[PDB]
RNA sequence: AAUAUUUUUGU
RNA sequence: GGCUGAGUAGCUCAAAGUAGAGCAUACCGUUCAAAACGGUAAUGAAUGUGUUCGAUCCACAGCUCAGCCACCA
RNA sequence: AAAUUAGAUGUAAAAAAAAAAUCUUAUGAGGGCGGAUCCGCUUCUAAUAUUUUUUUGUAGUUAUUAUUAUAAUAAUAAUCAUGUUUAUUACUUAAAAAGCUUAAUGGCUUAAUCUUGCCUUACUGUUUGAUUAACAACAAAUCUUACAGUCGCGUAAGCGGGGCAUAGGAUCACAAGAUACAAAAAGGAAAGAUCUUGGAUUUUUGGAAAAGCUACGCUAGGGAUAACAGGCUAAUUUGCGCAAGAGUGUACAAAAUGAGUGCGCGGUUUGGCACCUCGAUGUCGGCUUGACUAAUCCUCAUGGAUGCAGAAACUAUGUAGGGUACGACUGUUCGUCGAUUAAAAAGUUACAUGAGCUGGGUUAAAUACGUCGUGAGACAGUAUGGUUUCUAUCUUCUAGAGGGAAUUAGAAUAUAAUAAGGAUUAACCUUUGUACGAAAGGAACAUGGGGUACUAUUGU
RNA sequence: AACAAAGCACUUUGCAAAAAGACGAUAAGUCUAAGUAUUGAGUGUGAUUUCUGCCCGAUGCCGGCUGGUUAACGAAUUUUCUAAAUUGAAAAAAAAUUUGGUUUCAGAGGAACCCCCGGUUAAUGGCGGCCUUAGCGUGAGGGUCCUAAGGUAGCGAAAUGCCUUGGCCGUUAAAUGCGGUCUUGCAUGAAUGAUGUAACGAUACAACAGCUGUCUCUAUGAUUGACUCAGUGAAAUUGGAAUAACUGUGCAGAUACAGUUUACCUCUAGUUAGACGAGAAGACCCUAUGCAGCUUUACUGUUACUAAUUAUUGAAUACGAUU
RNA sequence: CGUGAAGAUUUUAUCGGUGAGUAUGUAGACUCGGAAUGACAAAGAUGAAUCUUGAAUAAUCAGACAUAGAAUGAUAAGGUUGUAUGUCAAAAGGGAAACAGCCCAGAACAAGAGUUAAGGUUCCAAAAUUAUUAUUAAGUGAAAUAAAGAAAGUUUUUAUAUAAGUCGACAAGAAGAUGGGCUUGGAAGCAGCCAUAAUUUAAAGAUCUCGUAACAGAGCACUUGUUAAAUCUUAAAAGCAU
RNA sequence: AGACAACACUGACUAGGAUAGCUGGUUUUCUGCGAAACCUAUAAUAGUAGGCAAUUUAAGUAACAUCUUAGUAGGUACAGA
């Protein structure tokens, strides 16, 4: 803060992979948290 | 805007920063490139205030007044440095504007000058400019090799072999 | 007969 | 040291789709002359920079500032 | 200066054919060999891509030029065109910006933007897998899947359980609909339960209906936390030094003087931190009694001084032995002032010292003034008054003793080397009115100033 | 210097059954008082001289309309469930009306406080800015804004003045003091009284004369303790101690650790530098969803007191309004 | 140039703006390029069960320091607040003179000239007065680096001078056109301003420090000669010292 | 004068009936294992709850740790303009 407290603690959001290469997933699995496309869907993914 | 006083806003504040430690084999800055001589930083980086080279180039001016050449000032204070109170406490916030600033690493040039006038000449002028400034400072050439570190590339020595795990 | 606005100054 | 509220015609004071009404001033006329008086006119939003379709107005930083707080050892 | 409209990249559009090689793929040959479609090795074939690769071909049509006998051949130029030329189609045109419900960030131009048509899935119930097991727990949350039901759009595939994404608080109580669960003897009902839904600065937003004083204050606690002092630090200071040299000095930087600066010391100020002490470290001045430092006020030796004639003084180097007094004012430290003086300088020691004293100030209860507060009361605002405890155990210390170990058997008397302390000031006259100086003024070196006794010396 | 005080002023009390005021788990009743408006109670001020100004807007109290509002009361209304009857439905059926019981909604009129009007300052309280000028100057004068009213007389570096040791004069050889005066008063002021004398004061400040050991500067003397011998015989205190100096170190100030230095063992009388000496689980400061008293336009409450009405409790004219 | 005031039309090594640059610098809210580290998952191997689950069931929620890198402060704090690693806390022992946090190393108990880590080996005090090559002369220093800076301290290295006499000293010379022009009461090399191609010499600036009111005068740059060095001149840089 | 009301008065003494998230204390031995001072919530910050997670001893393990080889996410130092 300053002269004005001002508290600015903000909830994590924890956007990014959450799956890396060649690793299993099931179908529902988030694989990649994004604001926007970083990332498009390829094959078999949604 | 100047090179002492630039046009950014006092408002928005910064923070205290580093000088460019240059660890990768960096000659960036550390050769005279407009004038035939110049002013070398040569025993550590800092952060020189505007009041300070304001002073030096006032300094260079009154020994070489009456005489023909072309000063060139190769930092700018564009680092904001906020001051808060000695008699305050700790807390409360950023402390206020209190000056400009530049970051100079070191070996690099401050000055550089080009005229028609004696060696010895300009000498004494970047002498005097640096007993008042904060640190030490060396009369460099036009042509000499740059400055790697704190070690010159001088007699054939290159970045690569600064580089070479093997130098006995 | 019982009526009644104001109107300074001049080496 | 630390916050707050103010700044517009020469002088007063009023007011996000406006700048108004007085006094003063000026011209003329009334008087022997002047004042008062009567008639008819001309006078402004500090200092920048932003916001907004548009700013006396909202926001921000300076100048002028006045007012308030600077308590317990 | 600022109104509307029209513009702001280029390319391509008759058409290829063939040889080998380097991979990569294949739900190709159900390939082969070890263990049809499982797996590692595997040749062949096919396809995409890659070589700058070996090339071959680049016409036809219209027209021109040249040759040959209107035609043939060669070269050159144009050539998307059976189509309302406002052609059309494909590809290309950095980044930023605009737009996409609101700040900022990321993203979208091949749609998440815009236009239009039809629509209202901004659906009902249940449910999958995730957020490397949401928020380093739980809960309120977020994204996504499937089945059933029945709607929209679309030729179709399919899409749709609101919006490009990330910022809207429960329960209880209350209110409106539904479910047919239970109905305190029984038939009903009431009041309940389940499902859906609404009204909240419950903003201290995991959710109490909530103003002050205490110096008359109390209890439990804290060096987990301030005031005093110590410690750390050294911005700052009322403490200093060194380097450089603008400038002043009639001349001439460094006799004196030294802008704005740089590099440091020091621990004496105001601070910063909160490390020690809140089952207790008494505090500003004064008195008493010290000890120490030396950055020197006086006294002693001494360098420099166009600016050291003398004298006095300025500056600087040695040097802390001694001294640095008296009085008025103020609680005052400090400071101002009076009058002397060779001079009337400072600092550290718990801003030395209250189990040594004092208590005027600061800081309790009382009371008044002013100011502030609705008030109780408060005030680095001001006043008058206001309990200052302790028989010294230990160390150190000031004095005096009992005992003892000494070259040694023990004594009396007188004593050395040696050690520890003490004493420690300054001025004047003579010299001499000499040196110096125009004058005024005025030194230094040296001698004496012990005697109205001796002695010495000067006069008579 | 506070309290009281004589004096001064305002409010209150008519006594016919209880004067007001005080007291009474709460009354009878008591003081007031065997008093009566020149009485009693309450409030402020604080003899006397000279005086006590402006503002009733805010707040409080008092008075006032055939007024408005107006709880209880109440004209006029409006329901839930259930039983019976009627009606309807008479298909698997409710539903509606009436009455009994039960349970809700509802307000024309209608008190005080309040709204409204007025009064009261020795009631609680409040009593302002800006520019302009006869020349510089000064500002009589002239401009304007606002308020319920703008601090009047007087006092004024004060028990009140931060700036500040304010300027000047007297006092002192030297005046941050005291006294007088000027006053542009951070932040004087009129019964929270303003202001000047006589008299009074173990109040506070300042000066003079005299006086003195207060001091320059201490000295001597006396008694009782202190000291020694004999007798009697405590206390706080104490983790245990064979309990030195310096520098450094370290929960950051060492008798006890490191290094060096110094010191034969043991008492007596002095002294208080240290043992962060002893004494009192710090009054300061902070903490605890700890307390106590006090305050108020804190929250939620109880009363004094005020207002209306059923009951105890019955009439009569009216006058009149609802209609 | 020009009109009754107007403005019109050309220039600049002046200020601001615009375009270009494969120009120079700058970086918490620039990253076209780009590590190591760390993170995730797969197979294999190794290893001290260190992992997960079931059942049963705590304490803790005042942390400190070192190192690296930041924010904050003042590029101060044994400061405050994050991150990475370790220790302390709860860890003794050896080293750092003494030592919570640092360098080593994890104490079940004894024996051993046992073997080693950090660290050390003249004496206190266990072990070298052990070998090799340089530097320092200051007790610098030797287990807590005081700075800029000065200087015939000393050593090394790299240049460079020398019997064509280096270096130092000494002797003489150091001219003339010409008191350059200007300025000034006066300015003659030497207050100040402008110029400073020449000439003649063994060499000599229209002048570097003194001197004069101004001349005069004494020195310097520079030139010759004498004396005299057979590892011996001058300067710089670096190392350790003052 | 918050003055006095018999040690006590901003409300006495005595009998009966408290709390204290605070401070202090909690007594024999051997043996095995062995933390934390962080996150979230809290009229909450010197308290407490839930986690992470210490312990006991059962069932599991394609567990966990580490290296090797191949692969992936992400833009720091650096460097650059
Ligand atoms: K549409
Ligand atoms: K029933
Ligand atoms: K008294
Ligand atoms: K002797
Ligand atoms: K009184
Ligand atoms: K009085
Ligand atoms: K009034
Ligand atoms: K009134
Ligand atoms: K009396
Ligand atoms: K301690
Ligand atoms: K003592
Ligand atoms: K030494
Ligand atoms: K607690
Ligand atoms: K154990
Ligand atoms: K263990
Ligand atoms: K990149
Ligand atoms: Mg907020
Ligand atoms: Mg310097
Ligand atoms: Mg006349
Ligand atoms: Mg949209
Ligand atoms: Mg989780
Ligand atoms: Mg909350
Ligand atoms: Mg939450
Ligand atoms: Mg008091
Ligand atoms: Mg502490
Ligand atoms: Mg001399
Ligand atoms: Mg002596
Ligand atoms: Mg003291
Ligand atoms: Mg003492
Ligand atoms: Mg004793
Ligand atoms: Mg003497
Ligand atoms: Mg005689
Ligand atoms: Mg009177
Ligand atoms: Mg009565
Ligand atoms: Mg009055
Ligand atoms: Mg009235
Ligand atoms: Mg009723
Ligand atoms: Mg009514
Ligand atoms: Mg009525
Ligand atoms: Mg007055
Ligand atoms: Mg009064
Ligand atoms: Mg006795
Ligand atoms: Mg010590
Ligand atoms: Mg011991
Ligand atoms: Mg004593
Ligand atoms: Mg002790
Ligand atoms: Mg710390
Ligand atoms: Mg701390
Ligand atoms: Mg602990
Ligand atoms: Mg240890
Ligand atoms: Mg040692
Ligand atoms: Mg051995
Ligand atoms: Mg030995
Ligand atoms: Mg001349
Ligand atoms: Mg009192
Ligand atoms: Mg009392
Ligand atoms: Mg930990
Ligand atoms: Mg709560």
């Amino acid at each position: 803060g300053a002269y004005r407290l001002k508290p600015k603690r903000t909830i994590p959001k924890k956007l990014g992979a959450k799956k890396t290469g060649d690793q299993y997933v099931i179908p529902g699995n988030i694989i990649y948290k994004q604001r926007g496309t970083l990332w498009h869907p390829g094959e078999n993914t949604i | 805007g100047s090179w002492l006083e630039p046009n950014l806003n006092r408002k928005k504040k910064m923070m205290k920063g580093r000088p460019r430690v240059p660890t990768g084999g960096s000659t960036k800055g550390t050769t005279v490139v407009w004038g035939d001589y110049g002013l070398r930083m040569r025993d550590h980086h800092r952060r020189i205030s505007a009041q300070q080279l304001k002073l030096a180039e006032d300094t260079i001016k009154q020994r070489l007044r009456g005489q023909k050449y072309r000063l060139y000032k190769r930092v700018a204070c564009n680092v904001g440095v906020y001051v808060s109170g000695n008699e305050m406490r700790m807390g409360k916030g950023k402390g206020s504007f209190d000056h400009w600033a530049t970051r100079v690493a070191v070996n690099q040039i401050i000055f550089e000058i080009r005229g028609q006038l004696h060696e010895q000449v300009i000498r004494d002028a970047f002498r005097l400019a640096g007993h008042k400034l904060p640190g030490l400072y060396e009369f460099v050439k036009k042509g000499d090799p740059p400055v790697v570190g704190i070690t010159k590339l001088e007699d054939g020595l290159t970045v690569e072999d600064l580089k070479n795990p093997r130098k006995k």
